[PDB]
């Protein structure tokens, strides 16, 4: 559930970082 | 706006 | 050569014209001459008067509402340099609101030293593109030439062709001229300011504007500094003292102008350091006996009273009547109604004054970009106030920068409080350099400084942003910086991230799409200390782009504001195939000849190495083979829920040798030494990185064939014929070996003598079961046989008849 | 065994412990990274307690474990209550796992199955899916070691159901048991016997509801049933709660707090159903529906379009509004979309420190404001340093009422002070507010709050030409005046640049000093708004703001209409011609009707006399402060010189009038016959002629069958000396034209010859003659070509040509 | 007879004392 | 000065004959 | 921008 | 100068008023 935010805006950095931190 | 596949690669290459 | 005339001060005309007789015997003029409403006067009434007998007016000419004069070449010849000395709003020639004059004719003005010229609302006057005046004027952005008859028609300003020199401009020559019966005298570019002569040699560099004799300070028409009878000198020698920087004269002039004001009716004419000067200066005093300005013994200030405690300063004469002031007993206010600059004049004009007793007071200027224009300004007084109790005022001041460098230039304000309104580009630190110098801290009240208004045009921010970490890849660059932090840490409302492109480097500060960039969260921690960043996305290939940060704060309704800003630096950005290069038409102008033409693609990414075509010999399909063509009918070719489950998956985390040219550099390609007539598939690419891997577009494709070839589809060699028993003709014959890609048909033309024209095809397994073809049945005698052939492109033509005879079995 | 809710797994199997003591989920089962299991984690694992799962199976890389036979064994129902992008079973990227192993899988009633990239996956082809789903048709199994067909498949029948027509086997050691008999999609026992119609699958006890492995429908106190009786609900499809268990979840819930609809326990009410609180029931609103919503704790700051698309849909709040949007990307469309859905707020509206907003008109339909939550000084309606805000609302249209609370109006500097008196005065808010509430200077003091309306004095009009003037209007001192500004839009409806020299004053006894423009590129048929405004100089005492004038809706004439779009002709039938088109670009008022003409053409007359028996055969296929600053300088240089000097002492074709059709049938046509068309549009017939000009096309329909087809006899003459002459009939109408004429020809025993005769062949020798032939029965047979085509061929007709010798 | 200004002042100053 | 007492304001006539001094 | 017998016409037009 | 005037810019209501007293 990530493009009704990343597709119609573009979504902030802490957010994809922890994104990071919980793939890697 | 940036939507999809190249946004799997933009969540690689932020953290590599 | 000498100077008939004597003195002439300075005279104003009005009602008519019977008050211009007592400038008849004049040369010089030590003032101004205004010549103002004249109403019931002809054209006849100005030819029959002139003045060629003027050579030197100082100050200004002022022309206001003069009725029926009609061009100024048959009244004023021979007058030479306008000084300007005091000026008239900071112009020197003025020619406003003024009825039926159509030319100037005003061919004698080669210089005119300090000011401009503004001529508006002249409206039925010609010439005025033909006169050059940065030959005569110094600052020509300061002129104001508008709404005349030149700009609101198109009346013709015709010229000596046949002669006037002509004189670039922008990007063109026009002739440069005053009428239409005379040319502009113009120097050559050795000729500077030390003139010309009626020859074209330079005179002597003393000499102004024009020379009788060259190299020669006897022979000017008028000096450039000095006058001194007959010659043109740098200064006095003794005993003779400077006259209004133009003239030397003796003790006996400069002594009865005292002895005119002292005794009688001012202008005290005094002496200091040879000048005769109207006032002695600030520690310069005047004693009994002499004349002379001696230095004084204690500070001796000048308390210049202004009439009616206030002088609103508007120009240069406004600003002449406080040269020499320190102490101002009043008010300035100071407007400036701007479109020109002021701030070269006003350091030479003020800055001496030191104490203003009254208010200070800025108000509604615009092109006004300092106030470094006062140099020694040190302490506001504020006796009699700006109403209400204040002594400093800004309002709506649009280009205002810098108040004051803080070395040594100290403000001191005893009473009184600051005001501050609308000010785009003058931010709250030089209001706080108020306060911190001034004392004035614990004095001002709510809304006696402007906060949201003042400075919303300029960065002003006054701290260091740095960027911690630039990662860079193809249209996603990683930008990071270092938090800063207020020390209120709820006091940083946000970033906002400016990027614009560029081509080249310079670009200039403060187009700019803004993003809104959200404060971080921290721990309180300086081990990890959380670097914020933003990232940028979907931006195209092989472009520079010019990026800074600056903060935001949320604004502190007492203190300084806060901020930090960044200087930009430059992310270049790398590439990737290119597109397609459209178009592509082959042209086959010869049988073997196939030339492509084609452009470059929509994305070039990079300097391109070159274009990668490929081509193929298509071999021709086996359906054409097996068509019956004599049955007729003879037609022939003349030639997103993939998307979607693991971004919700995502969201739980929480050879064959072909022939090829490498075109370097050109559009263009012919192929050479092909076969006649046969398809080819035809490939091209675009690469801008080959010999470091071959970084190849996409393909498009061409389908193509050449021209037929004539003796190719020509039957060449010998036809022969078995006859049989019963009459039947057998035909032997043989094909060309290259054919226009095939041959379909093959048809005879039968004939004897004297019948008529039969039809038979000959098909492919017509030719090859029958090694030819077959005749059976047949009426004797002579024959005439002839054989095309129809290819695929058309036929070839016919052979020669063939004459044989078949047995008639009768006799 | 016990009902336990749906739950996802990550890293370990201590989740799988507690998926030990569980039987019933009542959700969906997820799994995702098993990445540090073994195969000794999982040849010592075995579940066979689970037998139901509502929503969705997930599956994502799992290390060691080889099938799920030995650990999945009991597992039928499928349900997809939660209908998940229309797929109930998704695996995906399965290392190790050889088979699937589900052999007690009898059910999927709704959902789809979802298979990728599992490398090692083998043993599909075995499994009939359609015994088991009630439709395979979107089931996505794809990217296997079994699409690559290698996989040794193994059956116990090699025993097995078979159902291509292969032995149908889950493992190695269980066969395909779905029951394809009279027990049905119900299903049957091990003995064969049929289980009870509201079983499913399998049955622990035969024909019994009690003693079902699966229900069918429903479930409800250790039976199946077929529908829930009352007072217990449908519980999410499957089973039977009631008042007391839906009134638990709740107050649970006090988290989509469950509802009455249709006798079912379900979440949400749908869209024509509204919440009432004192029966706990979806009532029937179906229309303008009172959408009441809760906030979190009081407030929602919103600050973007992402922020700002939560409460689309939501009409009444329970909170506050804190909004603090800057930028964007062409606004107030989506922005009038959202946030004109309000009806009433319950606490304030703090609209803080925007920037790019210039109406207030997205609002849309808000009349009442309580305002119960309020700031620390008791304000409602809190605007501060909000920019460039031009209007608040229309109020011609809008009114609003503030309940309670103050107001506070401090740094908006581009409103007026009567829209302040208009909000005090409409919104109930006269006596509330206290001293200092509105900063007075701090608002308008850069704005154009004109005090006066100009009048407009005349009017003229034309299709593309509006001539308008209006009154002199000055400035008290009137060389202030820049001119006008005034601003034009297409104008569709009444729901709401050129700039102009000045006029000259002199005096008036009575002069005609009207300014004036008129607009020249126009548009025809088209009503315009045109407001005229004023633009004058910022002076430097109280201020004369300007005047502006009234907006206007003037329509421009109509006169011709345009070219009608694209004539485009396909050929139906050989006397019916459909003609179709587009409408103009300039249709210029409501259009009457379409008039077409069409007219017949005759044929080329160079084609009656060209010989094609010669070769070359081929026929036709058939920035404003610079000059507000730079005027004002020519105003205080004026004044400088003034107190310096003055000082004290016809072809008639066949047409018809196309009424309400975009489409004409050409009827009444000859065949193959090449025609000429005229195209225009009309919008004035009988108030005279204001048809349009012409579009140009031309047509021809499809041929004739039998036009071609030779009809009539063969007959042949025998002269003297050995020649043939025949004549037939020819068709004289053919499709279109003749052309020409083909003899093929064969004697008994010999070839087919050709021979070409044309039209001047025919009509020289009055038919053909042939001369010279061999003696023998020769057989003729003539086809025939036109401009359409070549239609076929006659009879072979036997005649014995003459020999002279017996 | 209003706020006089402009080119017409000069005009008014002649209209009076002609 | 003519123009903040006369076009900043309304004038009379017999302010434009005392005025009329600067002409004649 | 006028410009041909839209200028001839604009004339016609300007001083009805 | 009408033709060439304003088409390669825009001509105002007063010159072709007053350019229609050539008309009359």
């Amino acid at each position: 559930g990530i493009v009704e935010q990343c597709c119609t805006s573009i979504c902030s950095l802490y957010q994809l970082e922890n994104y990071c931190h919980s793939l890697q | 706006h940036l939507c999809g596949s190249e946004l799997v690669e933009a969540l690689y290459l932020v953290c590599l | 050569h000498l100077y008939p005339g004597e003195v002439c001060p300075g005279m104003d005309i009005r009602n008519n014209l019977t008050r211009l007789h007592e400038l008849e015997n004049c040369s010089v003029i030590e003032g101004h001459l205004q010549i103002l409403l004249m109403f019931k006067t002809r054209p006849e009434d100005f030819r029959d008067l002139s003045f060629p007998k003027l050579i030197m007016i100082t100050d200004y000419l002022l022309l206001f509402r003069v009725y029926g004069l009609e061009s100024l070449k048959d009244l004023f010849p021979n007058l030479t340099v306008i000084r300007g000395s005091r000026l008239f709003f900071n112009y020197a020639l003025v020619i406003f609101e003024m009825v039926h004059l159509k030319e100037l004719g005003l061919y004698n003005l080669m210089n005119i030293t300090r000011g401009s010229v503004r001529i508006e609302k002249n409206n039925e006057l010609c010439y005025l593109a033909t006169i050059d005046w940065s030959r005569i004027l110094d600052s020509v952005e300061d002129n104001y030439i508008v709404l005349n008859k030149d700009d609101n028609e198109e009346c013709g300003d015709i010229c000596p062709g046949t002669n006037c020199p002509a004189t670039v401009i922008n990007g063109q020559f026009v002739e440069r001229c005053w009428t239409h019966s005379h040319c502009q005298k113009v120097c050559p570019t050795i000729c500077k300011s030390h003139g010309c002569t009626a020859e074209g040699l330079c005179c002597h560099s003393e000499c102004l504007g024009n020379c009788s004799q060259p190299d020669d300070p006897t022979k000017c028409v008028a000096c450039r500094n000095f006058y001194l009878d007959g010659r043109c000198v740098e200064t006095c020698p003794p005993p003779y003292y400077h006259f209004q920087d133009w003239r030397c004269v003796n003790f006996s002039f400069c002594q009865d102008l005292h002895h005119k004001c002292k005794n009688s009716r001012c202008h005290q004419y005094v002496i200091h350091n040879n000048k005769c000067i109207p006032e002695c200066p600030s520690g310069y005093t005047m004693n009994s006996s002499n004349l002379l300005c001696t230095p004084c013994l204690g500070p001796c200030p000048k308390v210049c009273h202004l009439l009616e405690g206030e002088k609103t300063i508007d120009s240069v004469t406004s600003a002449q009547e406080l040269r020499g002031c320190t102490v101002i007993n009043g008010s300035l206010i100071i407007n400036i109604r701007g479109g020109n600059n002021l701030a070269a004049e006003l350091e030479a004009n003020l800055g001496l004054i030191e104490e203003i007793s009254g208010y200070l007071k800025i108000r509604r200027s615009y092109a006004l970009v300092s106030l470094s224009f006062f140099r020694k300004l040190r302490l506001i007084r504020g006796e009699t106030l700006e109403i209400g109790n204040y002594s400093f005022y800004a309002l709506d001041n649009q280009n205002l920068r810098q108040l004051w460098d803080w070395s040594k230039h100290n403000l001191t304000i005893t009473q009184g409080k600051l005001f501050f309104h609308y000010n785009p580009k003058l931010c709250l630190s030089e209001i706080h350099k108020m306060e911190e110098v001034s004392g004035t801290k614990g004095r001002q009240e709510r809304n006696d400084i402007a906060l949201k208004t003042n400075g919303d045009q300029a960065s002003c921010e006054n701290e260091l942003l740095k960027f911690s970490y630039i990662r860079t890849s193809f249209d996603k660059i990683l930008l990071r910086w270092e938090p800063y932090w207020p020390p209120d840490f709820r006091d940083l409302l946000g970033f906002m991230l400016f990027y614009k492109e560029a081509p080249y480097q310079n670009v200039t500060e403060f187009s700019w799409t803004v993003v809104d960039i959200d404060p971080p969260l921290r721990s309180n921690d300086p081990k990890s200390q959380n670097h914020p960043g933003w990232l940028m996305r979907g931006l195209k290939p092989w472009t520079q782009y010019a990026i800074f940060v600056k903060t935001l704060v949320t604004f502190s309704d007492e203190r300084r504001t806060y901020g930090a800003k960044s200087d930009i630096i430059y992310v270049q950005t790398d590439a990737t195939n290119p597109s397609v290069p459209l178009d592509p038409i082959s042209v086959s102008n010869s049988s073997s000849q196939i030339i492509l033409k084609w452009k470059p693609p929509s994305d070039p990414n990079g300097n391109i190495t070159h274009y990668l075509v490929f081509w193929e010999r298509q071999a021709e399909d086996s359906e054409l083979f097996e068509l019956d063509y004599c049955l007729k009918g003879l037609k022939l070719p003349s030639r997103l829920e993939e998307s979607s489950f693991r971004k919700t998956f995502e969201d739980y985390l929480h050879e064959e040798h072909r022939p090829f040219e490498k075109v370097v550099n050109k559009e263009s390609l012919v192929i050479s030494g092909l076969r006649h007539f046969t398809g080819y598939r035809i490939e091209l690419q675009a690469c801008n990185q080959d010999t470091p891997e071959e970084r190849c577009s996409v393909a498009a494709y061409v389908s193509a064939r050449t021209m037929p070839e004539a003796k190719a589809d020509d039957i060449v060699g010998p036809v022969t014929h078995e006859i049989f028993e019963n009459n039947v003709v057998h035909l032997m014959w043989q094909e060309p070996k290259e054919p226009n890609g095939l041959i379909v048909l093959y048809e005879v033309s039968y004939r004897r003598y004297g019948d008529e024209e039969l039809h038979l095809c000959v098909s492919r397994k017509h030719f090859a079961l029958e090694r030819g073809c077959r005749l059976r049945g047949l009426s004797p005698g002579n024959y005439s046989v002839r054989i095309r052939a129809t290819s695929l492109a058309g036929n070839g033509s016919w052979t020669e008849p063939t004459y044989f005879y078949v047995t008639d079995y009768l006799d």
